[PDB]
């Protein structure tokens, strides 16, 4: 199907369909859907096009793994926990300071 | 997939127009004559996606300072995270729809992103790469 | 808020700790004795926050753009958005939860934020300020 | 260290809090969230210590004077003595407890050491630093 | 009335009592009897007895008034009570820092 | 008041003296040629005082801080408080002995009273007025 114009305006802006957009694994098949676009800047459609392509693959997979392998999923309920809230309190009223101090 | 599709095409009678998710889960939409987003279906959640500006990877420092500053405030908000996409030179504006029980719910953020993504692009065109 | 208290306070429970938040809608905690954290009350949304590393404002481009680049990679999954807080020169992950009718589902959400902000401060430890 | 030990703890169930002495040999307190007093045990007596306010070393001869005067009447009753740490630039009030051999009679002499060191802020609060 | 000198020292000091002294509220009474007895600084000495007489005078006596008036007696028992253990530590960490700037 | 005097009579046995209080319950001692001080029986405490120096009211920020610096050290090891007489215009050192069952820690205390005088004394002559 082909591009479609909303009759009414979204958030006070025209609203416009861009159609479906081939597998963007064929880049040449994409590029050339997009230059059939009437578009005011062909360029951008073009670039946030690659950049929703490149947001997975290879390098964003790899870094996700990467990633789970630095992150230890461990369990909150067993990590030492301690509210300090009261700690800003201490610092505005010259406590922290105080403490400090007399360490030297 | 079949459940997406349903809650996209309700979402496109109310806005009057035949949204559906393509081959990539992807559903591309231009708002008036510059500003192109893209609604995602992703599991059990749904990602709005929104071009920013075409952005050099070495802006330098005031720069991207600007724009780490900005991801304070849009946070705070949850509306959303400004991120860079590295071999596109781009920078997107993306925020991910958590309920999607109510089409009134979906339309409304929506709407709120796309305004977002406009303010965003009128704070940071004079960085865009020519 | 008393809503908030009350919600804390299970939580709390859970944790075995009586938390609660202060008259600012804050609560801090230090986890396993490095990890800075800290949960806000905000209207129906939950804002957790966690302190990374401190960071210098002209770090220059690369470290700026791979924290920019990870940006994208948390928000694929909802994960949160890293932002920097210019008056204090240092980087924070900042994260909201909007479903909080589940105090388990909560925990469950608190724990993930904990362990990717363990995950970040490890991956950028080496940038932070000496 | 261990007598000293088991002296706070009983202390800290009166009050209802599980109270000891860390690696500085101290406990230190926040009390109604704007007191600060702190327990030292050294050798036979325990040194309190509690915070008035901040002081600047050049407050002139008038509040010098004065503190100095006061330091008359607290040493007649043996309630304390008003110091100055120079590396803090802060006025301390300072009372040592000799007889340890009574939980509730250690308590009364906590207790009125709190109500001093309060009763001498509101009276040198005005000469607090900004 | 007299002055006697301890016939042995004290902490390697000759040691002196100076005798029972008169009602300090009588001053010349007291100034009168300062210079009769036999002790060298005589004006160090009254100066000392000016300031022992005046620790319990009217002025003193007023204060302590209105110290009491100022110290709310409130019982520790109903008072907040917080332990503080790593409020250091979340400074030096750059935390707190964090917190105040947001 | 007879207590008391029992108490002092027998200290004086210890030194070669006959102590007793006089009508101000005070006891005037002199050491070697110029350390004035005073044994004070006050309900169920003794004070000792030491004259330590005749002292301006104006005598400046310097050497106020510098006393009541020493005023810590002094607190620290329960030796004392330097307070100040206003009309006097005279800096003493008083400190209470607040156990009188026992004739040698009462001697004790008053040894080590009559030695921190004199080195008291030998640091703040040099700001006597003359």
């Amino acid at each position: 199907d082909k591009a479609y114009v909303a009759p009414e305006k979204f958030s006070s802006k025209v609203l416009t369909w861009l159609g479906k957009m081939p597998l963007f694994k064929n880049t040449e098949v994409v590029q050339k859907h997009t230059e059939n676009i009437r578009v005011q800047d062909q360029k951008i459609l073009q670039t946030f096009l690659h950049a929703l392509t490149e947001k997975y693959g290879e390098t964003a997979v790899n870094d996700a793994l990467l990633m789970s392998r630095i992150n230890m999923n461990k369990p909150l309920t067993q990590r030492l926990a301690v509210q300090i809230t009261e700690c800003v309190k201490a610092a505005d009223e010259g406590f922290i300071n105080l403490i400090k101090s007399k360490d030297n | 997939l079949q459940a997406h599709q349903d809650i996209i095409a309700n979402i496109g009678e109310k806005l009057g127009l035949p949204l559906t998710f393509d081959d990539n889960n992807q559903c591309l939409l231009l708002l008036d004559s510059d500003i192109f987003t893209s609604i995602e279906a992703k599991d059990d959640i749904w990602l709005l996606n929104g071009m920013i500006i075409p952005l050099s990877p070495v802006c330098g420092d005031s720069i991207w300072r600007q724009i780490m500053v900005i991801n304070g405030e849009l946070a705070a908000n949850n509306e959303g995270t400004l991120a860079y996409i590295d071999a596109a030179e781009t920078l997107l504006l993306i925020h991910a729809i958590t309920d999607l029980t109510n089409t009134y719910h979906i339309i409304s953020q929506l709407e709120s992103f796309v305004n977002q993504q406009e303010a965003l692009k009128n704070i940071l065109q004079e960085y865009a790469k020519v």
